[PDB]
């Protein structure tokens, strides 16, 4: 993904327009449920990488099964679902969220 | 000497990163290197991208009738995006 | 001059070879990579070598190797009636039917007619010498332009339940239409980047 | 170690046999043989204390060391003054082949051996007793035993130039056609890769004795056997001596620059006007006095696929007289290809006794032979015209495919004749000129030498023949070549046979049934052909009742 | 910068200074003093003055500026100049 983002984007701007704000996200579950950073977590990061897998099937902007179709559902939805796997990677999730 | 239609050609190191020569280095950090580009009045874009030791990759115009003619219909579509995204986000207004 | 001269035809010669392989006629890596100096070495042309006859080139397609494919070089500088006669019977001579010729600053408004008339038996396309200079798909703005064969393309309208004439559109005149080869029918997918989604998929119909 | 005044193990044993006391005489020994350094005999038993034993740190150090002497082997090789470096490298080699059977100084003294020019044969010639020298000597070892004596050159080129025969039948008789690819697509320096040939270049390396080593021992199996294979591995070598860019063979040789030419020849299958006019200089400087090399010269032209290159350039050049409007007496390129085949056919002649001087071109293969070729093109080209034309007459006109006798005539009897005419049936056959196909097809009864049956012409005959795959199933087609042709000369040479044998094993599911049936029945094995028209035979027939299953 | 005087278009009057036709009928003469000198020193050889050469004259001044700056030197315009013209007009230029 690194390398097909430095394909995309060869002037390194990181900034960049998506639909979810992820952190925004991740901020308010963090201060939903109180989440201590000071204490271990009991999340698994198999666990996270499972649910970012699912929901990245779950998100669908094109819809079928045949090789066209599922072809432009990964062209449609490549950079959020690059931006998702990069900010709900388990290092990150089990380090500073 | 020199192709028509060329009656001044401005030689300058842009300050600006945009225009920078931006590149990734060994290390995959983003290095924007300072490198002379040349801005002239009047187009020749067949001519000028014929010549030797010119980029012929980042080489383009401000004239899009030129780049359709010698690139391509998606070409200048991407010169038409770029220039109209160049004269809105001048003056530091954003649109989507 | 000599030197410029032999500098250009080196680089017209690297650009068709890689436009042949673009079109998916077999050409080695070395060619791909030659050298100017291994332009030298192999063939300074003053009327010394210059004999742009022996610059033409044959080449055989990767999958279909009976469907092969001459390029031309005329020394004269505007091609005339009788060259386009002798490149024909040529063709005749070696079965081919495609061959696109180079033109040295312009061609003769009868060979005009005398190519297209000829056509639908003997598909030839004039190039313009100054065009060959430079691979125009290698520019920064040019996204990837893909043939779709019409197994692909029925594929396509049958997805999206859509008909030929519904698509966006090409003109067979287009710089990378005539890189291509593309005649009109054909159906171009064009890869491109893209700051919204990553990557963007668009067909563009040869009309 | 005897030989430097050490002990070895039966001097152990002494010492322990019949002792009184033997614990002494064992450390006696040990001392005797330990390392000679004052901090290791107190080191000794302390670092044996850690439960590490005193040859580990000799393993160690054994390791290190000879790394460091192999290095300064090649630095002697390289370093210090010439004699005082020659002298310490030669002394060295005296110590050190006493341990040569031992398992350490070997390779050492084989570099050793490889930095001297010249050394006392008896070591060479240990090298070559004993395998175990014979493998891990270095290349030089090997290239002074050869260049001293011709004994193992022979004993070893003679599996290796059985291999490159292997090579050669095996390809030559294999049974794939197709219009993707045939064997002859390979240029020569594709075939050079292969390592016979490389590793010929690593034993000869750089040394012209062992180049004329290799040049007669394939002169003598090129007089033995008339096949151009041992042409195309002298060939081989000589460009594989060029693509190390070996200086002591390329410059002195004149041959070199003519078949560093031939190979771009070979590389486009044509001799164009530029390597055109670099060999036809090249043969216009052969004067009296200095010809010794046409032999070695023309010996370099039979190589397969430079007669691909000279037979499909001639067929071009008798194509494109067709429309320049010229006669074939205006053709100096023509002449030029001509002359170069001839001399290349006519090798093999030089090698067996020398013969300088460029021949003649006969009268009538010049003046009768080739406008009739251009005549029957014209016709052919005529036909295609009137077929195209809006309705020309009813039933257009008939192309010829009549034999003018002369033109068999000389497919039957002047050599250069036949061999342009069988490859002008291959080029038509590439363009499918059925027609033309047919017309010079008959004929072919009489052929000279049955170079219309060599391996060459009749694998790019089935090359060419899966295009038209469907007329096969019609009898004609491959009765005009099987009944008619090759069953002319089946009997005669293996290679027909097999040649036959295989066509029909690729091609057996579109022939048609009774036809295959009486193709096997007819080109059964006749009594002229070894384990390879058995093993064709076997497949024949197990295609065959494959075939009663179609 | 030597890619910028490459490509952009200089034409002839851009470097000259300025001219003047003369007439000057015997070739081996000029009506200019100085021009004897570097006229002799091109007419110990006949170069197309064994006929009659036509007995006008245009004499050009060509800037040393503008030539040192677009890196023009004086034989290359010649050679342009009988490109365009053949052997229409017969050129001479002083020694550097």
């Amino acid at each position: 993904d690194r390398e097909v983002l430095r394909v995309i984007f060869p002037t390194g701007d990181s900034k960049v327009v998506l639909p979810c704000n992820l952190l925004r996200m991740i901020w308010n579950a963090q201060k939903i449920f109180h989440i201590n950073p000071r204490l271990p977590s009991d999340l698994h990061p198999i666990k996270v990488v499972e649910g970012v897998k699912e929901l990245s099937k779950k998100l669908v902007i094109v819809n079928g099964d045949d090789p066209l179709s599922r072809q432009a559902q990964e062209n449609a939805t490549l950079l959020f679902n690059i931006h998702l796997r990069s900010t709900l990677c388990s290092r990150r999730m089990a380090e500073e969220f | 000497q020199g192709i028509e239609q060329i009656s001044k050609v401005y030689m300058h190191l842009p300050q600006t990163d945009n225009k920078k020569k931006i590149i990734i280095t060994e290390d995959g950090e983003f290095k924007a290197l300072q490198e002379w580009i040349l801005e002239t009045d009047g187009v020749s874009l067949m001519r000028v991208l014929s010549e030797k030791d010119v980029d012929p990759v980042r080489t383009t115009s401000n004239d899009i009738v030129e780049i359709f003619t010698v690139l391509g219909i998606e070409a200048v579509r991407k010169a038409l995006e770029r220039e109209l995204y160049h004269v809105i986000s001048f003056d530091g207004s954003y649109v989507n | 001059d000599d030197e410029e001269e032999t500098y250009r035809l080196w680089k017209i010669r690297k650009t068709i070879m890689q436009l042949c392989h673009d079109r998916g006629y077999l050409v080695t890596q070395d060619e791909l990579d030659q050298t100017l100096e291994e332009f030298k070495a192999q063939f300074k042309p003053s009327e010394g070598r210059p004999r742009r006859t022996d610059l033409t080139v044959l080449v055989a397609h990767n999958d279909d190797p009976t469907d092969q494919m001459f390029v031309f070089f005329p020394e004269e500088p505007k091609v005339g009636i009788k060259t386009i006669k002798v490149y024909c019977q040529r063709m005749q001579e070696e079965n081919i039917t495609r061959a696109l010729i180079v033109v040295q600053q312009g061609m003769t408004p009868s060979a005009k007619q005398s190519l297209v008339d000829m056509a639908p038996k003997y598909i030839l396309e004039q190039f313009l010498q100054q065009e060959l200079l430079i691979n125009i798909t290698e520019h920064e703005l040019v996204p990837e332009h893909v043939v779709m064969t019409k197994e692909e393309v029925t594929e396509l309208l049958a997805r999206y339940k859509l008909r030929e004439n519904q698509l966006p559109r090409i003109q067979a005149g287009d710089p990378v239409a005539r890189y291509f080869g593309i005649k009109r029918g054909q159906v171009v997918k064009i890869i491109r980047p893209s700051e919204t989604a990553g990557r963007y998929i668009t067909y563009r119909l040869v009309q | 170690l005897q030989d430097l005044g050490v002990a070895n193990g039966e001097d152990l044993k002494e010492t322990l046999t019949n002792c009184t006391e033997p614990l002494k005489a064992i450390e006696q020994f040990q001392t005797e043989n330990g390392v000679l350094l004052p901090s290791l005999q107190s080191a000794l038993p302390f670092l044996d204390l850690h439960g590490t034993p005193r040859l580990e740190f000799h393993q160690s150090v054994f390791d290190e060391l000879r790394d460091k002497l192999l290095e300064r082997v090649s630095a002697i090789a390289s370093e210090g003054k010439a004699e005082e470096r020659y002298k310490k490298l030669e002394d060295l080699l005296e110590k050190s082949f006493s341990l040569v059977k031992m398992p350490s100084l070997q390779p050492v003294v084989m570099c050793v051996m490889k930095h001297l020019p010249k050394v006392p044969e008896k070591k060479l010639k240990l090298v070559m007793a004993d395998k175990e020298l014979y493998r891990a000597c270095a290349v030089e070892v090997k290239r002074q035993i050869w260049q001293d004596n011709q004994a193992l050159f022979g004993d070893e080129v003679s599996p290796l130039l059985k291999q490159y025969i292997l090579e050669k039948e095996s390809a030559l008789f294999s049974t794939e056609l197709s219009v993707l690819h045939n064997f002859f697509s390979p240029s020569p320096k594709t075939r050079r890769q292969g390592e016979v040939v490389q590793r010929l270049t690593r034993m000869v390396g750089k040394n012209v004795k062992l180049y004329d080593m290799v040049l007669q021992f394939l002169r003598t199996l090129f007089l033995r056997t008339r096949n151009v294979h041992y042409c195309t591995l002298r060939a081989e070598l000589l460009m594989s001596l060029h693509d190390l860019d070996v200086g002591e063979i390329c410059t002195v040789d004149p041959c070199h620059k003519f078949t560093w030419c031939l190979d771009a020849c070979i590389r486009e299958r044509f001799v164009d006007s530029k390597r055109a006019r670099e060999l036809q200089g090249f043969l216009d400087g052969v004067k009296k006095g200095q010809e010794q090399v046409l032999g070695d010269l023309s010996m370099i032209l039979c190589d397969p696929f430079a007669i691909n290159t000279l037979a499909l350039s001639t067929v071009r050049h008798l194509q494109e007289l067709v429309g320049q409007e010229t006669l074939p007496r205006d053709s100096p390129d023509l002449l030029l290809l001509l002359r170069l085949l001839a001399l290349g056919q006519g090798a093999w002649d030089m090698i067996d006794s020398q013969v300088f001087k460029e021949p003649k071109m006969e009268v009538e293969l010049i003046t009768r032979f080739l406008p009739m070729l251009m005549s029957f093109l014209v016709d052919d080209y005529t036909f295609n015209v009137d077929q195209k034309l809006p309705a020309e007459e009813k039933a257009p006109v008939s192309y010829p495919n009549t034999l003018p006798e002369s033109f068999t005539k000389f497919l039957q009897e002047q050599r250069m004749a036949c061999e342009v005419g069988l490859y002008y049936v291959l080029h038509i056959t590439k363009q499918r000129n059925k027609n033309a196909l047919l017309r010079l097809l008959p004929g072919l009864v009489e052929t000279f030498g049955d170079l219309a049956f060599g391996d060459i012409f009749l694998h790019l005959l089935t090359g060419n023949l899966a295009l038209l795959a469907d007329e096969f199933a019609l009898e004609d087609f491959c009765s005009s070549l099987f009944d008619g042709f090759f069953l002319t000369a089946s009997p005669r040479k293996e290679n027909v046979h097999r040649h036959a044998l295989r066509l029909l094993i690729h091609l057996h599911p579109r022939v048609a049934p009774s036809k295959l049936e009486a193709l096997q029945k007819a080109l059964e094995p006749t009594g002229q052909s070894g384990e390879a028209v058995k093993e064709l035979y076997s497949q024949l027939g197990e295609k065959l009742e494959q075939l009663d299953h179609r | 910068k030597d890619i910028l005087c490459r490509l952009e278009h200089t034409t002839l009057r851009k470097v000259t200074a300025n001219t003047a036709i003369y007439y000057d009928p015997n070739p081996q003469s000029t009506v200019v003093a100085e021009d004897q000198e570097w006229v002799n020193v091109y007419y110990e050889m006949p170069d197309f003055d064994v006929a009659r050469i036509s007995p006008w004259l245009l004499r050009v001044e060509l800037d040393r500026k503008h030539m040192t700056d677009r890196k023009l030197t004086m034989e290359q315009i010649a050679e342009k100049i009988n490109a365009g013209f053949g052997d229409d007009l017969n050129c001479i230029f002083n020694d550097d």
